[PDB]
RNA sequence: AAGAUGGUAAGGGCCCACGGUGGAUGCCUCGGCACCCGAGCCGAUGAAGGACGUGGCUACCUGCGAUAAGCCAGGGGGAGCCG
RNA sequence: GUGAAAAGAACCCCGGGAGGGGAGUGAAAUAGAGCCUGAAACCGUGGGCUUACAAGCAGUCACGGCCCCGCAAGGGGUUGUG
RNA sequence: CGACCCGCGAGGCGGCUGGAGGUAAGGGAAGUGCGAAUGCCGGCAUGAGUAACGAUAAAGAGGGUGAGAAUCCCUCUCGCCGUAAGCCCAAGGGUUCCUACGCAAUGGUCGUCAGCGUAGGGUUAGGCGGGACCUAAGGUGAAGCCGAAAGGCGUAGCCGAAGG
């Protein structure tokens, strides 16, 4: 019950999966995978690991039924950045920040 | 456009070093002060072999 | 708990760990106070590689740590120990002049 | 040289972004099989429109 | 037929819960500070301070110098050790 | 700056590995390896009130409509018009 | 986190988290209370998912190894240099040149690839360049003169190289 799966410390950005994880709220799990195979936007590949981890958790360990599961309440949170330098034309140097992300999915029964 | 470093290796040793700091009566103050600054490990021996 | 310390071997009793019992002490260190008056069972894992056997497991790590092991036990276990009165041609006498004496002379019991 | 002024609010930072939401794709099933597919392409598991042309001979 | 006409939220607000990012406050310290006392020079029998080498396998500090994680004598110490 | 002690995660299950769900250690792993307590800015996911003919740094002072805590008396959040 | 006491700064009293220290009617001694100094160190937003990706010598297709490729390897067509974007020596750099593994981070994109990460291996001189041979500008310097001290000039001699 309440199958959980967390992909933690995966580096893209936390605003380039808010565009993707909103497509799989309220859907069923047979149709959240077909909507996510043919979608564009790299960032939709990392979300296609965590549902297929949560499905194996819900089947094997928590002892539910198989094909009655719908994806409830999936979300993504922040992560510790890391800084590098870019040199910028008459001296002055700049700082760019390459951010990470935490994707999590919980999974429930109808 | 020749921005003022332009390295050479005998000029490192014939102005900086040991035989150029232990000759002059004002340059021995440099060694006797860097040996008690807090022990600079050392700078001027950048030269090779 | 220094270069100055006590126990060689001997029927050492314990007081206060949930144990309240006692027998011989086996291998004493110094700078951590590591030995074995073997009571403590633990569960170390054994990594199951062919340099080891196929399925070994834990048990034999004890490490009774402190000075907590109260000392050699005659019929009066309540004892420290003073040093010699030496009563001979210059003994050195590391023996319990306190209550009673089963305290480590060269007999069958060490 | 054309630099801004007062920094924008949360309540109007997050009102431009209201209009960037993206659409799901369009899918129909392959009729020779039983799965999805974008509805004008060759199907990369069941084979064809009328005549194979793909898929592992 | 001329009705206060109203139940919708691409989105925005206020409040209440539950998580992430961040590193302040509390409790500690093998590290410092200021006054007191014991004491107060080493060196061509080659000094203060350094380069390079030395562990069965070794990167870095510490100890030692072709006898190189050491050798020979005297005392202490009384049990486990090969920084 | 983990724990009194490392007993610091054998072995199955998704994964190219990271990483996670179960077992197991422990008085407690929201004490797990940048790991004592762990605040504010900052960014999110669910529930309550409210709005697409209406003009204002903000709020405040009234009256009414829902939601909640109340045995009842009474109170807090929310804001439509003056 | 919260609807008991003082006019106020503030004290109590209850409810969750924490994990081993706190003191108290009456007195004493000062590093004693912060929104502002274009104040100082540390976090995090705004502009914004926009300007940019560093030369107008272009690319295309077929098979491979893999979990995964417009970008890594070979085969076949297409274009630019050709007095230089092609080979050979001195400076300067001083590790990684070559092989077998690998992808967390650096390559302003990807990457099974690399000048990137751990492990092993590799530069052989009587006859090539320089010392055990000379001297130039300059330097150092017995004797000799010197300058309140430090130190300054200087004869023979000696060091001094892409020159003999």
């Amino acid at each position: 019950m309440e199958a959980k799966a967390i992909a933690r410390y995966v580096r893209i950005s936390p605003r380039k999966v808010r565009l993707v994880v909103d497509l799989i709220r309220g859907k069923s799990l047979e149709e959240a995978r077909n909507i996510l195979r043919y979608t564009n936007k790299r960032g939709a590949y990392f979300v296609a690991k965590v549902l297929e981890s949560a499905a194996a958790n819900a089947v094997n360990n928590h002892d539910m039924l198989e094909d009655r599961l719908y994806v409830k309440a999936a979300y993504v949170d922040e992560g510790p950045a890391l800084k590098r330098v870019l040199p910028r034309a008459r001296g002055r140097a700049d700082i760019i920040k390459k951010r990470t992300s935490h994707i999590t999915v919980i999974l429930g029964e109808k | 456009m020749k921005r003022t470093w332009q390295p050479n290796r005998r000029k490192r040793a014939k102005t900086h070093g040991f035989r150029a700091r232990m000759r002059t009566p004002g340059g021995r103050k440099v060694l006797k002060r860097r040996r008690q600054k807090g022990r600079w490990r050392l700078t001027p021996a950048v030269r090779k072999r | 708990m220094r270069v100055k310390m006590h126990v060689k071997k001997g029927d050492t009793v314990l007081v206060a760990s949930g144990k309240y019992k006692g027998r011989v002490g086996k291998v004493k260190e110094v700078l951590p106070k590591k030995y074995a008056v073997i009571v403590e069972g633990v569960n170390i894992v054994k990594k199951a590689v062919r340099v080891s056997p196929k399925y070994p497991q834990g048990g034999f790590i004890e490490k009774e740590a402190p000075l907590h092991a109260s000392k050699v036990r005659p019929i009066c276990p309540a004892c420290g120990k003073p040093t010699r009165v030496r009563k001979k041609f210059l003994e050195n006498g590391k023996k319990i002049r306190v209550c009673a004496k089963c305290g480590g002379a060269l007999d069958t019991e060490e | 040289h054309p630099v801004p002024k007062k920094k924008t609010s949360k309540a109007r930072r997050d009102a431009r972004r209201s209009h960037h939401a993206l659409t799901p794709p369009t899918l129909v099933p392959c009729p020779e099989c039983k799965a999805m597919k974008p509805p004008h392409t060759v199907c990369p598991e069941c084979g064809y429109y009328a005549g194979r042309k793909v898929l592992e001979v």
